[PDB]
RNA sequence: UUGACAUUAUUGUCAGGUGGGGAGUAAAGUUACCACAGGGAUAACUGGCUUGUGGCAGUCAAGCGUUCAUAGCGACAUUGCUCGGCUCUUCCUAUCAUACCGAAGCAGAAUUCGGUAA
């Protein structure tokens, strides 16, 4: 357990600003449950304010996880975003993509998002901006870096990628 | 079927039965392949032999099963007559 | 991931005929040697559908599907539907009747045209009021005779042969939605002796 | 004659004489036709519908549209759905992975049914191995305050960190501890939950290691361990719940009955909420128990559950 | 200097690591066969 | 690349390969019950495999569950003095079954 | 950050937990979990190929082991559960039929196995 430096938050907020837009102001300013985030053994954990305040008594070897894990800092100095973030991410999504009921399980095994699913996506999407995958019930499935823009991906052959898989909820079987 | 059963294909004594079915798969199937052929022809060769011996034993076994009268389904006299002449439990075993 | 190619031509017939299998609870399935009609009767009908299959071949059971595996023309198997389906009457009645094809085609179509009337007499006995009767039938000399007896025993009789058939095969899937359920049925009508009585010369 | 049946258990089931004798004395031949004849059912398939992500009435439609036979259990909660016949994979459905429901046993419900979590408060824990029950903690809570999670196994924390984030609990301090030295770590004034560190370990249909490999030495030290864990549970607070998955007396109603005398601050209130049969007084030459009537019981054959015991405590000063 | 050394002694790296692996195979298998 | 050797896969197969991107293991090559013999009492008990422990030749194969000659495997003793581990003796790529001897 | 005590919410002490956040005496190991770019090393030559009887462990056990059964190998058995297809020519026999034989509860008929046979 430790508190982040000035740069270390900026690295996280930029990666979170890849999927959520400028609506990251929803994530830190609440006033009721302000939701501060800490890291243990180079892996950030998102929690309520007091639930991390009273858990400052736990030993570093004795600690395992804390609330919602976003992702870990890499050895090189970047920030990965693990699948466990989606419960916080999809509630404040900017660019959102759906899939087929038939072409759901291919995605849930680690494959990318094909063009073979056509309907109503988000608009105004850049080529390399972070998208969030929904599946009736609007069930969040995971992350994604888009393959092309919205314009290019409509006039495409159905076996071409529209969103590169990054992390899916099928990771909960490990 | 009806009153009598003379028309049954003979029963080989399990050692000769092997010598019938295995020799037939040696004589009736192709037997010569090089190691230098394609893997597909090597596969298809041995597949053809396993399957053909499969059909071999099954053909001989089916002849026995269909050949012998279904003891408890024939007739009350014959069901009991075969039960007297042969151990009916062992006949079904 | 179904059992046979005969599976893809009833799920196609439902969309064309107002999803009649979706609303239906109990189904009597005939002549289904593969389960390419009970699988798609499971994914269409509501949960705990209780669908019953009848076929001449003895084969495996499927989960959530009861299937009796014996004769079609006997009275004993009619006493096996009388053994079960007396309290409930079937919503739909399916027919994938097909003989072992490869003898003259004249008879390969007439043992079909014979089989559909025996499937009809198992259907006219055990169908709910205003149900349906879907049937595989070959186009033949005695097809126009079968569509007429359908026309006077049902409400609306519509032939199809949908896409995802062979396109070369002489199949027709004719539906007969709406059932009269009369109290006075004509006995000389339903018997195959009078059905195929040929039209006189001109 | 008794020894005839003892030859018709240790040979018929292939069972230990030590357990066959200790689970037949003062138990009827009718009860022998209940417990012993129920270890072929092997956990009826119930489910725990996560109330956070979805209500049950909006989850009945979801599985039925995929052809799953569902029916609620008796009186307790609409959460418990009995699965009868399904062909869709029983763990790989997208709704499992979403966190709409976790696959549980019927015995997994009730130690947290008895416990009553309220708003803004903290819940402490010592041994919750899968994390299926801590789900029922942080869903009745509706994600408020604090929820501690704990077990004494570094390998089994992976199931916790999988299920918590899977079902989305947000308020979990999942940390490995030794459960004995727990009041010295923090000692939070609000309620705690303990469940099954047991050597008696009921329902052998789950683990057939019990069938062969349970001697007296397990009954010496493991009841002693869970005895000390009560002495840490009563030193946390405030409504204590301590339960186990064992029908043998040396696990429940001998361990709880120790800690009843050992502190005057201990009160046993009406544990369960709906049904569950009455508790005994005499336990084969054991003490007076008119106070231990409310600690409920469940059988594998009276109801389609897996035999276990619940004991809910109250602290005053 | 690094890549030149790799081109000079690459062969010996291959055969040494392979034979050491096989030595480790027989070592583990002897450690089972003794018991 | 696909493996053409006989393997055992644990019951958590549905999304297990984190570190096995394109390591295809076909369902035909999966043998679940090893034909294990008991050394001290000359009786053979056909029991299911629980865990693949230590395959020599490759430490990749330990993580894939490959059952080449010399592999130590875990044996389920549900049917039932006994030793929980067995060392395989045949080459299951060549013959039909997996043949193991207890330790 | 929790308990105990006093103030009788607020504030103090003591005791319990964390504590490279500050005072005093950072980053590094590993890698066959390994994913992408680069350098090496060869792969894929009938050395008469190929056919019908599995494998593992034990039971015998002709002998040989440097003497020799107690340095060990060990055959046949046995016991353990379990790319396809149209058309012609020629050739091969490992022959389905036609020819002649042998065995078979082979009464006759019909048949089963086997031999010669292209």
């Amino acid at each position: 357990m430790r508190q982040l430096t000035e740069e270390e938050t900026k690295v996280v907020f930029e990666k979170l600003a890849g999927y959520i837009g400028r609506n990251i102001s929803f994530l830190v300013d609440n006033k009721e449950l302000p939701h501060v985030f800490r890291l243990q053994k180079d892996r950030v954990y998102y929690v309520p304010d007091h639930v991390a305040k009273l858990a400052t008594s736990v030993a570093r070897p004795n600690l395992m996880s804390l609330g919602i894990c976003l992702g870990k800092f890499t050895k090189t100095g970047k920030f990965r975003l693990h699948i466990t973030s989606l419960t916080v991410l999809a509630k404040h999504a900017k660019y959102k993509i759906w899939i087929k009921p038939n072409g759901e399980m291919p995605f849930l095994y680690g494959n990318h998002v094909l063009k073979a699913h056509v309907g109503k996506m988000s608009d105004d999407i850049p080529e390399h901006a972070g998208v969030i995958v929904f599946a009736m019930n609007d069930v969040p499935l995971g992350f994604g870096v888009s393959a092309k823009s919205t314009s290019e991906s409509r006039n495409m052959q159905p076996t071409g990628i529209v969103a590169f898989r990054q992390a899916d909820i099928g990771e909960y079987l490990r | 079927m009806q009153l009598s059963w003379k028309d049954i294909p003979t029963v080989a004594p399990a050692n000769d039965l092997l010598d019938i079915v295995l020799n037939r798969t040696q004589r009736k199937t192709p037997t010569v392949i090089r190691p230098g052929f394609k893997i597909t022809r090597i596969r298809a060769f041995y597949m053809r032999k396993v399957k053909y011996t499969g059909e071999g034993f099954v053909e001989k076994f089916e002849d026995i099963l269909k050949g012998f009268p279904n003891i408890n389904d024939v007739h009350p006299f014959h069901r009991d007559l075969m039960d007297t002449l042969y151990e009916k439990n062992h006949y079904k075993i | 991931g179904y059992r046979a190619r005969s599976s893809f031509k009833i799920i196609q017939i439902n969309e064309k005929y107002g999803h009649f299998l979706e609303k239906s609870k109990v189904v009597i399935d005939l002549c289904a040697a593969p389960g390419s009609w009970c699988q798609v009767a499971s994914k269409l009908c509501p949960v705990n559908s209780l669908i019953i299959g009848v076929d001449i071949v003895p084969m495996k059971p499927m989960p959530n599907v009861i299937t009796f595996q014996s004769d079609i023309t006997t009275e004993d198997c009619r006493s096996k539907l009388r053994g079960y389906m007396k309290t409930w009457k079937a919503d739909t009645v399916l027919h994938d009747g097909a003989p072992n094809v490869g003898l003259g085609w004249v008879q390969d179509a007439f043992t079909q045209s014979q089989l559909t009337l025996q499937a009809l007499k198992l259907a006219v006995e055990n169908l709910v009021v205003n149900g349906t009767f879907v049937t595989k039938i070959f186009r033949s000399k005695d097809y126009n005779k079968l569509i007429w007896v359908f026309q006077q025993l049902f409400e609306k009789v519509e032939a199809t042969k949908p896409p995802a058939s062979r396109n070369v095969s002489a199949e027709i899937f004719v539906v007969c939605k709406g059932f009269k359920a009369p109290k006075r049925l004509d006995p000389r009508l339903l018997d195959p002796k009078e059905v195929f009585e040929e039209l006189p010369d001109g | 004659y008794v020894d005839r049946l003892l030859k018709d258990i240790c040979e018929y089931f292939g069972y230990t004489p030590f357990l066959a004798e200790k689970l037949f004395n003062l138990f009827s031949p009718a009860e022998a036709m209940e417990f012993f004849e129920a270890n072929e059912i092997a956990r009826p398939i119930t489910i725990r519908t996560n109330t956070l992500k979805t209500r049950r009435r909006d989850l009945a439609q979801t599985l039925v549209n995929r052809g799953v036979n569902l029916q609620p259990i008796g009186s307790w909660t609409k959460v418990g759905l009995q699965i009868f016949d399904s062909q869709v994979p029983i763990g790989a459905t997208p709704e499992y992975l979403a966190g709409h429901y976790i696959l549980q046993a019927a015995s997994s419900f009730l130690p947290v049914i008895a416990l009553d979590p309220h708003e803004n408060e903290r819940i402490l824990d010592m041994a919750a191995a899968p994390g299926g029950k801590t789900t029922y903690i942080s869903a009745m809570m509706k994600n408020t305050g604090c929820v501690f999670a704990n077990d004494a196994n570094k390998s089994r924390t992976k199931s916790l960190i999988a299920n918590i984030h899977r079902l989305g609990c947000t308020n979990t301090i999942v940390c490995n501890y030794d459960a004995r030295e727990f009041p010295k770590v923090i000692g939070g004034f609000d309620r705690i939950l303990l469940d099954a560190p047991c050597s008696g370990t009921g329902v052998i249909g789950k683990d057939q290691s019990v069938k062969v490999s349970r001697t007296e030495k397990d009954f010496i030290q493991i009841p002693h361990l869970q005895k000390q864990l009560l002495l840490s549970a009563i030193d946390s607070v405030g409504v204590i719940v301590y339960s186990t998955c064992s029908v043998a007396v040396e696990e429940d109603e001998a361990v709880i009955d120790y800690a009843l005398r050992k502190r005057p601050n201990v009160k046993l209130v009406d544990t369960g909420l709906a049904i569950g049969k009455e508790a005994f007084t005499s336990y084969r030459g054991k003490k007076f128990h008119p106070s231990v009537k409310l600690a409920r019981r469940y059988y594998p054959h009276t109801y389609n559950v897996d035999g276990f015991f619940v004991a809910k405590f109250q602290k005053i000063g | 200097r690094r890549q030149r050394q790799l081109k000079k002694f690459g062969k010996q790296v291959q055969n040494a690591t392979l034979q050491k692996r096989q030595l480790e195979k027989r070592e583990t298998l002897e450690k089972i066969k003794s018991l | 690349r696909m493996i053409t050797k006989h393997t055992f896969v644990g019951e958590g197969f549905t999304r297990r390969p984190v570190k096995m991107e394109r390591i295809i293991r076909p369902s035909a090559l999966r043998q679940k019950k090893a034909n294990v013999t008991h050394p001290e009492l000359g009786v053979t008990v056909f029991l299911p495999i629980l865990a693949v422990k230590k395959n020599p030749q490759s430490p990749m194969y330990t993580q894939l569950g490959v059952l080449t000659k010399g592999t130590i495997i875990e044996v389920n003793v549900s049917e039932l003095v006994w030793g929980k581990y067995a060392q395989v003796t045949n080459e299951p790529d060549r013959d039909g079954c997996v043949n193991a001897v207890l330790l």
